């Protein structure tokens, strides 16, 4: 009965699914296992550039934590 | 060979697409329009079967004419069936459209639709049921699936 | 005729936005805003005359300031002369001009 | 070539206008503003302008360009050499102004300019934890009072004359 | 540089997808149609009611951009005056609206 | 790697409209004591794809354009505007990430109508130009609408990024504490795409009847599209979902369930009502819906300024 | 000073108004059935 | 008035909320005790620096720490 | 000064030149009129960005809307021609040589 309209509602749900699946994948794979920075302001810019010239490799995500001093 | 087997496979998937989703064009004109719409009532249902309920002329496939055709009328339907894109059928449901049928000996009543426009389904009755005129689309679904245009195409 | 209304009745209803060096909001500063501020305390008071013939030092630095004409003629110059250094082949350029510095920070 | 690219969209921005100056017909010198309002945009955007540019979209091509095209689809009913003819002309000389800018520089017509890109005159500085241009606009309210004042009487004033004289009576 | 991607491949998607849907079927072979609506020989009269729901449409949206910013200036310091200013703006908004209205300028297309 | 993400965004959004075609007709059909269909696959799963082969084998009307660019561009422009409008959506990270995503969003609508009036103007025949006319100013009222209930549940929020949407609704829902907003939101996007009741093309001309069948297929994927991501605009401004920052994929599928049961609103609506007058939906818009917008757009300029409610900039 | 050029100027009107110097008409077709002949004024 | 109030509930109650509300909108901040609270939470964001002051000998009230217990105090926000 | 000053300069240039020789129609010189205030705009807000003037940026808006409302009215001149004389030539308005 009124159960049959489902394998579309599903279809479109899994197409609709596939997207932010995609996009939340993606954004962990480029950037180290991690969120995507987000540089809203020139301040945030600033700090993933700092970020990016202090890991010695020109990536962002590769963060050098306390055993890089002395 | 691998020629005929590809351009037979190719027709039966076009003839499939073709066939699995009808968009008719009816002509409102007399009683079996009324009964037209009695079979698109929910009992009958023909959009389960992908033909859709009052396309436009515009873009539709087959013409149903359900009615009586008039003198003052035909050229009217002449000028629709030649402002319809290719491929098109046309089905002729009840008596009128087929043959003028109670009013065969009018002076004002074209004796059969088939004089104006090639009809490729005969729907008989006065008005034929809503079972007959599914039965007619369905007939016509099966004369879209014996279709051979890529086979034709590839033999000429 | 200019009627200065605004001096006259102590409103302010434009002053705020004649000049750069002005109040902001967030106390932003522009890019030229001592060369300006400098102009002005030249030419306070003393006429346009004397204003246009006194500091036309000032008025001369506020201008390189916000057109800088000199500074991107000097550039044409090195960059030209580097250029036909390097056609000629007497001249290369240095690693840390490169690509490969390791920088600062 | 990529750090001439407001440069490079300068030139469509221009090339854009010699859509329009030569007025072909209202609907296509709309197209060439439309063309040149993205185009012009897109540099505003290049230079930190986000809510001028997104101002641009929303206000000029979707608010005003609007308006134009669809009282010129109650014009210029449907059914040239001069349109052609000014056209190349005014690509010639755009074009000459382009070859002479990267050959030597330094040119002049009534101002001198410089041949070298866009990058130049930028700012080293940071803006911290805000967007200056933002708050420039969002001062709108906090200090230009007399200026919201006399825009809004205009604005109701507008609205007046144009009911008042589309009347005919 | 992912903005101007993203917009270049939606733009030769979409020119993609025009350019199927208007020459697969051309190569097909078929029978061409004669050159020839309720209002063919008649011309089209003007309309006053639309040009003006139109310019109605341009002046709100007018004050529409000069009300926008709204949400960066309830961050000031001078909050009276802010607030002045945007109830100002709005009340304009609607005068012009009411006035619009008592001198029958929404008529017909109301 | 990035043109992945676009690709992976783009293609769902054409199966998403293809099954949002069968989901209407079965939906539809359901409603009104019938079946939809169920004979060309297994409960209609093949449906879409057969009418996608029919649709891109018919052959062409060919009109007799006054000109050929605007009829060629009109189905560019509503595609392009179609697709380019899914970019900020935060599902619950964007593709992407950007300051002023609802104006942007804002700017757009505003520039799709070109569409409607260059395929008005590319046909020949003047009814359908006068319909087209029609058809932009319904959508260009209520664009004004819109922006201005944009602006008020905005300044609620602070800033004009759309995945802070996400972060300001963490604690209650903003349908709370705007649902007359959301009540004139939800009916400004149902009249902005020209869905019931508020389509007149197909009541007594339409503007896209002299398009072939291939072009008018790309408008139907172009207004589906928009309807798509229409709801799902409503869903993330107003009923935002809970995120996990660990989990994406839990905000995901409730902004999902959320998105498709107010595609199923939208269908519901269509079958429930008859069809608006053209000047009764301007009265619904310029005498009831903007005195109250300009009253609520007061009230919520005012109402964070008198309980210490401002929101952050950042 | 009438010349050759300004020969064929005419006066102004005293009320400075000069002489103003239609209704549509659809025709729906047959496309039960009928056709209708509608004269509008907008 | 009261006749008149209710003929416009009746005829037109969209006009009668939408004035009521905007009514409501240009009253109630000058009836709130919590606008300057408004006014406080803006005037306490350090969106700018902090700028040291050079020391001449005598300024008691300014700190010389920022956890020293002179400046102002920010308790009233932590709590409101 | 930079490059693209030279180019928005040009582009009022050309604008200004389209608008002082008038084709047919008047709605193209009213859009000419309309290109002419874009170029104004992006000139002024490109300065502005450039220099770092922070109240300076409330300004183009207005730039923007004042002439908007000004497109306005010109329309509907245009229209009121067109009320008169069937379209919008610009070869009809020439009641007042005499
Ligand atoms: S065939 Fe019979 S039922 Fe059908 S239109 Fe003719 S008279 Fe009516």
């Amino acid at each position: 009965m009124w159960f049959e309209v489902l394998p579309g509602i599903a279809v479109m749900g899994v197409c609709l699914f596939i997207p932010g699946m995609a996009t939340a994948r993606i954004h962990r794979f480029s950037n180290g296992g991690r969120e995507k920075r987000v540089a809203h302001y020139s301040y945030q810019w600033y700090l993933m550039e700092r970020d990016r010239r202090v890991s010695g490799v020109n990536r962002y995500y590769v963060s050098k934590g306390l055993e890089n001093i002395d | 060979s691998r020629g005929e087997y590809v351009v037979a496979k190719l027709d039966d998937l076009i003839n499939w697409a073709r066939r699995s989703s009808l968009w008719p064009m009816t002509f409102g004109l007399a009683c079996c329009a009324v009964e037209m719409m009695h079979m698109a009532a929910p009992r009958y249902d023909m959009d389960r079967f992908g033909v859709v309920f009052r396309a436009s002329p515009r873009q539709s496939d087959v013409m149903i004419v359900a009615g009586t055709l008039t003198n003052k009328m035909a050229p009217a339907l002449r000028k629709v069936y030649d402002q319809m894109p290719e491929p098109r059928y046309v089905v002729s449901m009840g008596s009128c459209a087929n043959g003028g049928g109670y009013y065969h000996y009018s002076y004002s009543v074209v004796r059969g639709c088939d004089r104006i426009v090639p009809v490729d389904i005969y729907v008989p009755g006065c008005p034929p049921t809503a079972e007959a005129l599914l039965y007619g689309i369905l007939q016509l679904q099966k004369k879209i699936k014996r279709e051979k245009r890529l086979r034709i195409w590839y033999r000429r | 005729p200019f009627f200065d209304v605004q001096k006259k009745l102590g409103v302010d209803l434009d002053h705020w936005m004649t000049i750069q060096s002005a109040e902001q909001p967030h106390r932003i500063p522009a890019r030229c805003h001592a060369f300006e501020k400098e102009w002005i305390e030249c030419a306070h008071g003393i006429g346009s005359i004397r204003a246009e013939k006194e500091c036309k030092i000032e008025f001369e630095d506020f201008r390189e300031c916000l057109l800088r004409q000199k500074t991107m003629k000097r550039l044409n110059a090195i960059k030209r002369q580097r250029d036909k250094l390097i056609k000629e082949g007497k001249y290369t350029p240095p690693p840390h001009h490169s690509g490969q510095e390791d920088l600062r920070p | 070539m990529m750090t001439y690219i407001v440069f490079i969209l300068s030139i469509i921005f221009v090339m854009g206008f010699v859509g329009f100056s030569s007025k072909p017909s209202p609907i296509y010198g709309g197209l060439g503003l439309i063309v040149s309002g993205g185009v012009g945009c897109g540099i505003v955007l290049n230079f930190g302008g986000s809510f001028l540019g997104l101002m641009v979209f929303l206000i000029y091509l979707g608010g005003m360009m609007v308006v134009f095209g669809y009282t010129t689809a109650m014009a210029t009913e449907q059914y040239n050499k001069v349109v052609l003819g000014t056209f190349i002309t005014g690509l010639l000389m755009e074009f000459l102004m382009v070859y002479y800018v990267l050959k030597d520089k330094e040119v002049e017509i009534v101002f001198k300019f410089n041949g070298m890109g866009d990058w130049v005159i930028y700012d080293t500085g940071d803006s911290g934890f805000f967007s200056e241009e933002a708050m420039g606009i969002a001062a709108l309210y906090s200090y230009g009072t007399w200026l919201v004042i006399v825009t809004g009487w205009s604005l109701l004033i507008g609205v007046v004359v144009i009911m008042e004289i589309t009347r005919g009576n | 540089m992912n903005l101007m991607i993203t917009l270049l491949t939606n733009f030769t998607l979409a020119t993609l997808l025009v350019t199927i849907a208007f020459w697969l079927p051309q190569l097909n072979v078929y029978s061409e149609k004669t050159s020839p609506d309720p209002m063919g020989s008649a011309r089209l009269p003007f309309s006053m009611k639309f040009f003006l729901v139109a310019i109605t449409f341009l002046l709100f949206d007018l004050e529409i951009a000069l009300l926008l910013p709204l949400p960066w200036a309830s961050q000031t310091t001078n909050l009276n005056t802010m607030l002045t200013m945007a109830l100002l703006l709005i009340f304009l908004l609607a005068v012009s609206l009411a006035y619009e209205w008592t001198q029958k300028g929404l008529e017909w297309t109301e | 790697m990035f043109m992945i993400n676009v690709l992976t965004l783009i293609i769902p959004i054409l199966l998403a409209v293809a099954f949002l075609t069968l989901v209407e007709r079965k939906v539809l059909g359901y409603m009104q004591f019938r079946k939809g269909p169920n004979v060309v696959g297994p409960y209609g799963l093949l449906q879409p794809i057969a009418d996608a082969i029919k649709l891109f084998i018919k052959e062409p009307l060919r009109p007799a354009t006054s000109s050929i660019s605007m009829f060629i561009l009109a189905p560019i422009l509503a595609l392009t505007l179609a697709l380019t409008m899914w970019i900020p959506l935060p599902m619950p990270y964007p593709l992407i990430n950007m300051n002023l995503g609802v104006l942007f969003m804002l700017a757009m609508s505003s520039l799709a109508v070109y569409s409607i009036l260059w395929s008005g103007w590319a046909s020949n025949s003047k009814y359908a130009l006068i319909g087209a006319l029609r058809a932009v100013a319904q959508t260009i009222s209520y664009e004004v609408t819109l922006a201005i209930i944009l602006l008020s549940v905005l300044l609620m929020n602070g800033s004009f990024t759309l995945s802070t949407l996400i972060i300001t609704q963490e604690q209650v829902w903003l349908i709370f504490p705007a649902w007359p907003l959301a009540m004139m939101w939800f009916i400004s996007t149902l009249a902005e795409t020209n869905r019931a009741p508020f389509d007149l093309t197909e009541g007594e001309s339409g503007f896209n009847v002299e398009y072939a069948a291939g072009p008018f297929a790309l408008f139907f994927m172009a207004e589906y599209a928009n309807i798509i991501m229409m709801n799902i605009f409503t869903t993330t401004l107003f009923l935002g979902a809970f995120h996990n920052p660990y989990m994406p994929e839990l905000y995901t599928i409730n902004f999902t369930i959320k998105s498709l049961l107010l595609s199923i609103t939208f269908l519901w609506i269509r079958a429930s009502y008859p069809r608006f007058r053209y000047d009764q939906l301007m009265h619904l818009l310029w005498k009831n819906f903007l005195p109250l917008t300009l009253a609520l757009c007061m009230w919520h300029v005012s109402l964070p300024i008198l309980l210490s409610s401002i929101p952050p900039q950042t | 000073y009438p010349t050759k050029e300004t020969a064929h100027w005419k006066p102004p009107p005293w009320n400075d108004v000069d002489p103003p110097k239609s209704n549509l008409t659809l025709n729906f077709g047959p496309q039960g059935v009928l056709r209708l002949v509608m004269e509008l004024s907008g | 008035v009261a006749a008149f109030l209710k003929n416009v509930w009746a005829k037109e109650p969209v006009l009668v909320a939408s004035f009521a509300i905007a009514g409501l909108a240009v009253i109630l901040p000058t009836l709130s005790p919590y606008t300057k609270y408004s006014l406080m939470i803006n005037r306490a964001t350090p969106y700018n620096y902090p700028v040291p002051l050079r020391d001449d000998g005598n300024m008691p009230d300014v700190p010389s720490h920022p956890q020293d217990p002179q400046g102002p105090s920010l308790e009233w926000l932590k709590r409101l | 000064m930079s490059l693209v000053y030279m180019n928005i300069m040009m582009a009022f240039t050309v604008s200004l030149t389209g608008l002082l020789m008038y084709r047919s129609h008047l709605m193209s010189s009213l859009l000419c009129l309309e290109g002419m205030m874009l170029s104004l705009f992006i000139l002024a807000t490109l300065m502005i960005l450039n220099s770092h003037f922070t109240l300076a940026s409330m300004m183009p808006i207005i730039l923007l809307v004042f002439a908007a409302c000004e497109a306005a009215l010109g329309l509907s001149l245009l229209v009121m021609v067109s009320n008169t004389y069937g379209t919008d030539y610009v070869q009809n308005l020439n009641l007042l040589q005499c």
